[PDB]
DNA sequence: ATATATATATATATAAGAATCCCGGTGCCGAGGCCGCTCAATTGGTCGTAGACAGCTCTAGCACCGCTTAAACGCACGTACGCGCTGTCCCCCGCGTTTTAACCGCCAAGGGGATTACTCCCTAGTCTCCAGG
DNA sequence: CCTGGAGACTAGGGAGTAATCCCCTTGGCGGTTAAAACGCGGGGGACAGCGCGTACGTGCGTTTAAGCGGTGCTAGAGCTGTCTACGACCAATTGAGCGGCCTCGGCACCGGGATTCTTATATATATATATAT
């Protein structure tokens, strides 16, 4: 009748959470309430990683999301980039920063 | 005849930047990128909260473990926003249950 | 001086692989021939190996400029390179 | 045929211009080209390993993705 | 291979630190022990990091600023 | 009660000594506690987080080891 | 010592060579919307093992005091160490030139992810003989 | 004098042999073009060295609490039993997302006017030097 993903209101797939769970060899059982955590905790960090995306894409002036706006979003925000430390950004680069001492006098 | 059932989170995302932002589109590329990153921290999250059922010598895994998975790997108040969605999150996976 | 600052910020803002993808092809496959000859490969998996060993090289002169800024230079030696790869592990 | 000196000084020097290095000594893109054959013999290595048990030739980007993140490089890109 | 931080003080640090985060936690010996091993063990090859540093700056003396490139290029501070 | 300064200069002076440094600034030891101090307020809160999710209050050292390989610090020691 | 006159050096405009954006017009290809349909989600009974809770226990954690002794702090002098600075020279940057290899384009052929005509090996249903109860 | 155990024949299920659908690469061939190698000048930064402040190194006097050890108290970790309840699973249904095709506008691309940038140089001014009573 009613879809879990509808029936709690979020926008990501409940139930191919719970597929992925139950084949991902993490445990014989798997609860209810735990699919929908991940669901909304996914969907509310997809939700801030779209916000600022788009928000370097409007400082760039486009409509269309590219991976600079991605990588100049993930590197200054502090939490994105202490939490992706590792990660690389396919099609980006640095934050564009000048050293003191190299700079001209 | 087409060649497979390659399933995603494209639609889902796409709804989710339609109710962020309405007016801007994105690069398809750059939708594959941000969907590995979401398949990453999945596969990182649920093996932590199967590593911490271990912990617990437990065979089930609740909510309790994914709670621990997010307080402990994400920092500062992605943490703290992330739980507090997370309980009210299953009050109304459980209301009109 | 001037006119080597002035593509220092121009290549900060740009994104796009100064690698040529041809030397890059055959020099990979020159690496995969010594371990199994006759290899196949996609085009994708030498673009994520070239963005990555790119991004790596980047990564890796940040913190050799960061090495020579300590020992109060503006110009690199690879003793800056041997430092930063001893304190970031990759020294075997 | 020895493709090592197709990573021509121009493009390390842009690497460095992108890396932030106002000035690039002769024998940095002696080091350089050490360090990146090192690197493309560690990541190449463990693809190959990772398509071999695949019981393939063709090394696809899946391998190259399962590569990086067995060394922890973290990449979001190609192969998924 | 004996420890060159007094047991008690450390124990008393280890305490004070975890009564911010949740009072009335009983603590075991070998937790205190296991803390004091893996800090020191850290700080050793912060130190050793640290000479390194003040080397490669042409120093006998060490300098916060080699400490403060020593974490940056092990990437400690976010 | 504040014990940041039970590591005493002598202390952190022989700690250099095994970490191998001739001639140590008098200003050294408080980045050093300072750095202490951020290792061991992450490190017991991950512990005090591992034994909420047990039911406890007791802190034990297999929680500490848990909290050492989450961080990737691996070590050969009690707890197992 | 001071008045008069000259010339060298220094700071700021400054104007012309040089690189950058951006508004103006053009296209093109990659977002982005509709059909077909499929496969994975949904719903429903059952049961079975994971888990919560009551109670004991015992076991390690907590506290506190004698004592004593290694450990910490602080003053004193120094001596080796960080640091400015002045030549220097040499190695790397700025720009013109060849050349050469990257880029683009196509084709024919071959390996291969997956699928399929065919085919022999394994398994169970059925028939008739003889041997027993 | 009559039914059931057992060897032999045969229908059905299933996975291996080899060919195939077609799809992705792929070396190879030919035109193009722009990035790199090379070299000449020069300039400015790494480096050597010498002196100069100076700051921990050490050592002894003074303090001091870490730790051993003994005793007592006790909070909860863990074990045992007991109920229970929620997911695992099986079977039927059913609609959401994936693929494919059209389409249309967001952004790439050229380009000249406006915008800085920079950088040697013109010019106003501070100051060292020469002469004489």
């Amino acid at each position: 009748a009613k879809s879990r993903s509808n029936r709690a209101g979020l926008q990501f797939p409940v139930g191919r959470i719970h597929r992925l769970l139950r084949k991902g060899n993490y445990a014989e059982r798997v609860g209810a309430g735990a699919p929908v955590y991940l669901a909304a905790v996914m969907e509310y960090l997809a939700a801030e990683v779209l916000e600022l995306a788009g928000n370097a894409a409007r400082d760039n002036k486009k409509t269309r999301i590219i991976p600079r706006h991605l990588q100049l979003a993930i590197r200054n925000d502090e939490e994105l980039n202490k939490l992706l430390s590792g990660v690389t950004i396919a099609q980006g680069g640095v934050l564009p920063n000048i050293q003191a001492v190299l700079l001209p006098k | 005849k087409k060649r497979k059932r390659k399933e995603s989170y494209a639609i889902y995302i796409y709804k989710v930047l339609k109710q962020v932002h309405p007016d801007t589109g994105i690069s398809s590329k750059a939708m594959s990128i941000m969907n590995s990153f979401v398949n990453d921290i999945f596969e990182r999250i649920a093996a932590e909260a199967s590593r911490l059922a271990h912990y617990n010598k437990r065979s089930t895994i609740t909510s309790r473990e994914i709670q621990t998975a997010v307080r402990l790997l994400l920092p500062g108040e992605l943490a703290k926003h992330a739980v507090s969605e997370g309980t009210k999150a299953v009050t109304k996976y459980t209301s009109s249950k | 001086g001037t006119v080597a600052l002035r593509e220092i910020r121009r290549y900060q803002k740009s994104t796009e692989l100064l690698i040529r993808k041809l030397p890059f092809q055959r020099l990979v496959r020159e690496i995969a021939q010594d371990f199994k000859t006759d290899l196949r490969f996609q085009s994708s998996a030498v673009m994520a190996l070239q963005e990555a060993s790119e991004a790596y090289l980047v990564g890796l002169f940040e913190d050799t400029n960061l090495c020579a800024i300590h020992a109060k230079r503006v110009t690199i030696m690879p003793k800056d390179i041997q430092l930063a790869r001893r304190i970031r592990g990759e020294r075997a | 045929r020895d493709n090592i000196q197709g990573i021509t000084k121009p493009a390390i020097r842009r690497l460095a211009r992108r890396g932030g290095v106002k000035r690039i000594s002769g024998l940095i893109y002696e080091e350089t080209r050490g360090v990146l054959k090192v690197f493309l013999e560690n990541v190449i290595r463990d693809a190959v390993t990772y398509t071999e048990h695949a019981k393939r030739k063709t090394v696809t980007a899946m391998d190259v993705v399962y590569a990086l993140k067995r060394q922890g490089r973290t990449l979001y890109g190609f192969g998924g």
